[PDB]
């Protein structure tokens, strides 16, 4: 979940890629 | 928890700068 | 375009409080 | 779309809630 | 107070309803 | 407490959302 | 209107961050 | 009002102060 | 002007996203 | 430290506001 | 400027990472 | 550092005025 990964903790802009459409 | 509402405000602002075009879905549940 | 990317930048913060717990998908034209 | 309808028409809450999952 | 009731629990689209004119 | 200062922005933004033409008013003391 | 919209939603959060503790009345045209 | 003014010329900060309970 | 500053709000959101631990300076024209 | 980056956010938008034409650098670290 | 480029045309991630510390 | 200050305790309008260009 996103909500579990990024939100405990800091994601870097790639991580943030992985969930585009 | 407040704090899980503030954080998910933060990422779908970063989600729609970095999809763009492409688009994305936030799914916590 | 410049101001439709404004509106969107608003829009996905509205959508993401109307809906809350269900999520949603953002498709841009 | 959401853009076409919502960014040149103001989208009641209800109307909103047609792009919730 | 909005800050005591809303900001220590989180408060659904209809709780903001209240406090508005 | 910051932390109240952060939700508190997220509260005027709820408002303006929800009140549209009809306006809020944001008391917090 | 839409960008009279937008420009309340920074509005709002200026006089947020402008007023402070003493509060706000926001009242819309 | 707010609008009318702040939304058509940009309004400082004094300007802003106006509006504050 | 009024719209330009709308774009600065939302560019400088950009840039703090996207430099991180970075950090960056702005200049406006 | 997430709440390190959500303070952060809303540092930059306090200093754009408040810097305007100045312009403002952001340097955590 | 940024300004005099990205308000008035998208700026893609790399545009933006020219004007980072 | 504006984080090790600003963010640990509330900054008023002025306290964000000493980092303007
Ligand atoms: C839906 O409820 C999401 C499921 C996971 C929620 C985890 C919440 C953990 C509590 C917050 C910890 C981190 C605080 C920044
Ligand atoms: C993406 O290419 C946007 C597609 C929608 C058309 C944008 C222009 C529609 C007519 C409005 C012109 C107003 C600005 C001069
Ligand atoms: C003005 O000072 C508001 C009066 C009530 C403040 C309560 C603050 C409690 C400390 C924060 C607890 C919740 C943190 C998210
Ligand atoms: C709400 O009905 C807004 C009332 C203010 C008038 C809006 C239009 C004023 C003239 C500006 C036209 C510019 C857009 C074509
Ligand atoms: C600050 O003074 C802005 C300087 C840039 C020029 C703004 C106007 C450029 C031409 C666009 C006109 C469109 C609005 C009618
Ligand atoms: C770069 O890493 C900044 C250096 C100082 C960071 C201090 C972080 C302290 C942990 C957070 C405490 C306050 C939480 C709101
Ligand atoms: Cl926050
Ligand atoms: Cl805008
Ligand atoms: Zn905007
Ligand atoms: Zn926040």
């Amino acid at each position: 979940g996103i909500v579990e990964q990024c939100c405990t903790s800091i994601c870097s802009l790639y991580q943030l890629e992985n969930y585009c459409n | 928890f407040v704090n899980q509402h503030l954080c998910g405000s933060h990422l779908v602002e970063a989600l729609y700068l970095v999809c763009g075009e492409r688009g994305f879905f936030y799914t916590p549940k």
